[PDB]
DNA sequence: TGGTCGGCGCCCGAACAGGGACTG
DNA sequence: GTCCCTGTTCGGGCGCCG
């Protein structure tokens, strides 16, 4: 039937008119499916025949459903969607099985022809006009308009989701202790009742939905575990993801890598140790999806170990609010991290990974802090609270970092776990000048027009050196000067620079960088035993900054 | 019953479309309980997705009370929509009079801009949206529309107490007096009883400024002088009287950083004269109400936080510091949130306007935990900056 | 054979904004 | 002012769900 719920008023954008796009040719098989669907929908009032008074039209087509026996009538409303008013989407995320609490009885069911049971605003119906061809000159094409929500329209998802919430509201108020996970028309229903009293409440819910014009066919009424729900399999005390099949080509394209990484990210929710850094790097600079791409040694090796992880059996458990939430983080290389969220040891609620690269220069302590923040926000969504953390970093290492770091950084309740590789700072800058260390006054300078530059130093012990550079910038020359002082100095060195740019980068103690020059500097800093970096204002006659400035400016400035 | 006042937006500006951020279970349960009672009393009404606007919402629980306070982040809508003696009172109490706005209806054509969404745990349910039917708490237009009704309520209390200044900002009522502690609290309770007939702790005297200070040493190294010269060179942008000529010539040559340098007579007096210039007030700094107040904060470590309030570069209206516990369980984010609330409160008392903060913190770090320590009814605007360790050094202390 | 819609996730590049250094 | 460098945001493709 059609729901007696009130329609949602919808307008077009100002100064806009309905679409006028002609139907494209369709397969005879699809035409036979469309006429069978539309003759039935017209009898039920879900669509209405229109005449020449309706000047609009929009192409339609059909695809197979998940059942593969039935067809889904779709409309290419791309033109009408551009001209329809904006909506605020009420769907804020996707429910996860790890957030489900243990229930005594469980039911999963689905609404039959869900969109086609919610009425559409009467003033908007004319814009949904469409035409269906048939046998030529034996019966011409029939034109219809929608009286219900069409599949393909921009406003249909949010209107159905809001309407479904209003429909369930009286039942939820009457039964506050029966959890109904509502994703589109798909309902997960759980109770703490015996199976007999539970099924009677399910019939109350089915009668309630029927009163609001929503059928629940027994074909999609799951009554026994495992329950197929949202791409998972729900067992009484565990859950698993439906089988994931990775593509197995010998010649990968951009589109092939996209679907490969996409399924890997989807698998990482329960499969631990998934890495996609080397596979995602192959997508840089690409243009079209048809671009065939050769796999590198690291990318070929990354896919191999991912395939071995997927062969092992894995599952998750359900959430118990009487226990604590624990998130343990493991480090992989190249800015990659994986984590396992659990309440009891070796009983994962879910897993995940974090590999986002923030900033041109960073270290393992920053990335760990960023992963903690991502898991914290994710945990608040799924469970409504913050987990306790198990991090592979010493308490002393963290104390050193946030003591000297100029930004405010904080990690919630956590403890140390000895699971290598451990997160540590690879070098520390001195707070005071080093007695008995040679003092380097470094400076760089570059010409904006010719792109020529010079970098060099002068030392209190009489040494000086200038290095010429090509196709450089003023910032690169200042970094080149610091790099030069690190190369020609001993294990302990004092460096004075006038560049706060280079000072701020080095003071953050990065261990990785997009700049190869910065990486070369990092490798030098790690090998040193003591480094003191100080800053002086440029062009103020301060020695020996004045001496080195006069050295590197000659021939590129003034 | 009561006649409504038409309210509109600024020309060429649409309503707010800000997404709702994740909320903990206790906040969601508090918001659901609050919204049901607000809906039962006609203060809010359910809306659908055809309303394209949205404003984030959350809740705060004050220290020792099971009461929750609904907070709507209306600062995006506010952008699109002074008693000088207040900072001279011994005690100033802040009263939350936000509930008084629920007695005045809101313009019907403006209600669609107050839309907000209550999320659900683990996305069990789509977001459930509401809009306001009365004057919402935390909205710019609420104190302005209620201004005429607020003066009628406070008229007898203000006449009976002329030496008590009552200033209103957002949902807050600032009441300052020179009375003794005890007599002040008794007078505040009289005001609360005065507000109940209709229905339905600060010390600005102790607020101080943190001036720029120079180190005092008996032995100076090349490194000490270089750090001092750089600090004075930056300070000359604020105090043009600062000179560094005699201190710079001590650094002639290419010397080691740990070499001890004796201060000459001229350089010794130049340092002493610079200390006196830093004590003088900043010249030519006039408050501009048409411009925004800018507040920069620097983390100094050991629970120390310095801040400056200005509208133009190097034109500081106030420079202060904020010290807290120096233990091992220090929460940098919690301290930073307490700092911005105190700085905003001082800006409201002194100028009657909230400043725009440059916060030294990652965007993700702040948005994750800042609502867990918020206690005010207003929310200032802020941006996130990668602060250079230079300005941090200039406001350091020994 | 495709070819529709919304949500969330991922990673990528384009197009910003903000601040320091520079020319004469 | 320009040039450089670094930051965030938006939209594009794919994945997953209905
Ligand atoms: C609400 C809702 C539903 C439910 O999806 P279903 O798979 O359940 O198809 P039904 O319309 O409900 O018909 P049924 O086979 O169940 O009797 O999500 C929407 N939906 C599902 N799949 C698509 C799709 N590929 N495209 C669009 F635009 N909408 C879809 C529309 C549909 O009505
Ligand atoms: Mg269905
Ligand atoms: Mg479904
Ligand atoms: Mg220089």
């Amino acid at each position: 039937p059609i729901s007696p719920i009130e329609t949602v008023p919808v307008k077009l954008k100002p100064g806009m008119d309905g679409p006028k796009v002609k139907q494209w040719p369709l397969t005879e098989e699809k035409i036979k499916a469309l006429v069978e669907i539309c003759t039935e929908m017209e009898k039920e009032g879900k669509i209405s025949k229109i005449g020449p008074e309706n000047p609009y039209n929009t192409p339609v087509f059909a695809i197979k459903k998940k059942d593969s026996t039935k067809w889904r009538k779709l409309v290419d409303f791309r033109e009408l969607n551009k001209r329809t008013q904006d909506f605020w989407e009420v769907q804020l995320g996707i429910p996860h099985p790890a957030g489900l609490k243990k229930k005594k009885s469980v039911t999963v069911l689905d609404v039959g022809d869900a969109y086609f049971s919610v009425p559409l605003d009467e003033d908007f119906r004319k814009y949904t006009a469409f035409t269906i061809p048939s046998i030529n000159n034996e019966t011409p094409g029939i034109r219809y308009q929608y009286n219900v929500l069409p599949q393909g329209w921009k406003g249909s998802p949010a209107i159905f989701q809001s309407s479904m919430t209003k429909i369930l509201e009286p039942f939820r108020k009457q039964n506050p202790d029966i959890v109904i996970y509502q994703y589109m028309d798909d309902l997960y229903v759980g109770s703490d009742l015996e199976i007999g009293q539970h099924r009677t409440k399910i019939e109350e819910l089915r009668q309630h939905l029927l009163r609001w014009g929503l059928t629940t066919p027994d074909k999609k009424h799951q009554k026994e575990p495992p329950f197929l729900w949202m791409g998972y399999e729900l067992h009484p005390d565990k859950w698993t993801v439906q089988p994931i099949v990775l593509p197995e080509k010998d010649s990968w394209t951009v589109n092939d890598i996209c679907k490969l990484v996409g399924k890997l990210n989807w698998a990482s929710q329960i499969y631990p140790g998934i890495k996609v850094r080397q596979l995602s790097k192959l997508l840089r600079g690409t243009k079209a999806l048809t671009e065939v791409i050769p796999l590198t040694e690291e990318a070929e090796l990354e896919l191999a170990e991912n395939r071995e992880i997927l062969k092992e059996p894995v599952h998750g458990v359900y959430y118990d609010p009487s226990k604590d939430l624990i998130a343990e983080i493991q480090k992989q290389g190249q800015g990659q991290w994986t984590y396992q969220i659990y309440q009891e040891p070796f009983k994962n609620l879910k897993t995940g990974k974090y590999a986002r690269m923030r900033g041109a220069h960073t270290n393992d302590v920053k990335q760990l802090t960023e992963a903690v923040q991502k898991i914290t926000t994710e945990s608040i969504v799924i469970w409504g609270k913050t987990p306790k953390f198990k991090l592979p970093i010493q308490k002393e290492t963290w104390e050193t970092w946030w003591t000297e770091y100029w930004q405010a950084t904080w990690i919630p309740e956590w403890e140390f776990v000895n699971t290598p590789p451990l997160v540590k700072l690879w070098y520390q800058l001195e707070k005071e000048p080093i007695v008995g260390a040679e003092t380097f006054y470094v400076d760089g300078a570059a010409n904006r027009e010719t792109k020529l530059g010079k970098a060099g130093y002068v030392t209190n012990r009489g040494r000086q050196k200038v290095v010429t550079l090509t196709d450089t910038t003023n910032q690169k020359t200042e970094l080149q000067a610091i790099y030069l002082a690190l190369q020609d100095s001993g294990l302990e060195v004092n460096i004075v620079t006038d560049s706060q740019y280079a000072l701020g980068i080095i003071q953050a103690q990065p261990d990785q960088s997009e700049s190869e020059l910065v990486n070369q500097i990092i490798e030098q800093l790690i090998k040193k035993e003591k480094v003191y970096l100080a800053w002086v204002p440029a062009h103020k006659g301060i020695g020996g900054n004045e001496q080195v400035d006069k050295l590197v400016s000659a021939g590129i400035r003034k | 019953p009561i006649e409504t006042v038409p309210v509109k937006l600024k020309p060429g500006m649409d309503g707010p479309k800000v997404k709702q951020w994740p909320l903990t279970e206790e906040k969601i349960k508090a918001l659901v309980e609050i919204c049901t009672e607000m809906e039962k009393e006609g203060k809010i009404s359910k809306i659908g997705p055809e309303n394209p606007y949205n404003t984030p919402v959350f809740a705060i629980k004050k220290k020792d009370s099971t009461k929750w306070r609904k907070l709507v982040d209306f600062r995006e809508l506010n952008k699109r929509t002074h008693p000088a003696g207040l900072k001279k009172k011994k005690s100033v109490t802040v009263l939350d009079v936000g509930d008084a706005y629920f007695s005045v209806p809101l313009d019907e054509d403006f209600r669609k801009y107050t839309a907000f969404t209550i999320p659900s745990i683990n996305n069990e349910t789509p977001g459930i949206r509401y809009q306001y039917n009365v004057l919402p708490q935390g909205w710019k237009g609420s104190p302005a529309i209620f201004q005429s009704s607020m003066t009628k309520i406070l008229e007898p209390f203000r006449k009976q107490n002329p030496d008590i200044v009552i200033y209103q900002y957002m949902d807050d009522l600032y009441v300052g007096s020179d009375l003794e502690i005890g007599q002040h609290r008794t007078k505040i309770e009289e005001l609360r009883q005065h507000l109940l007939r209709w229905g339905l702790e600060l010390h600005p005297d102790k607020w101080t400024v943190q001036p720029i200070v120079l180190p005092e040493k008996d032995s100076w190294t090349v490194n000490d002088i270089q750090k001092l010269v750089g600090k004075l060179n930056w300070a000359s942008q604020i105090y043009p009287g600062i000179k560094v000529r005699q201190l710079s010539k001590l650094l002639r040559g290419t010397k080691a950083l740990t070499e001890v340098i004796p201060l000459t007579e001229e350089a010794e007096l130049e340092l002493a004269e610079n200390r006196e210039i830093l004590k003088e007030p900043v010249h030519g700094v006039y408050y501009d109400p048409s411009k925004d107040l800018i507040a920069e904060i620097q983390k100094q470590g050991q629970g120390q936080w310095t801040y400056q309030i200005y509208q133009e570069p190097f034109k500081n209206l106030k420079t202060g510091k904020y010290a807290r516990m120096r233990g091992a369980h220090t929460n940098d984010v919690k301290q930073l949130t307490e700092a911005v609330q105190k700085i905003t409160t001082e800006s409201i008392v002194i100028w009657g306007k909230t400043p725009k903060f440059k916060l030294p913190i990652q965007k993700e770090t702040w948005e994750t935990w800042w609502t867990e320590y918020w206690q005010a009814t207003w929310i200032p605007e802020w941006e996130f900056v990668n602060t250079p360790p230079l300005v941090k050094l200039w406001y350091q202390l020994e």
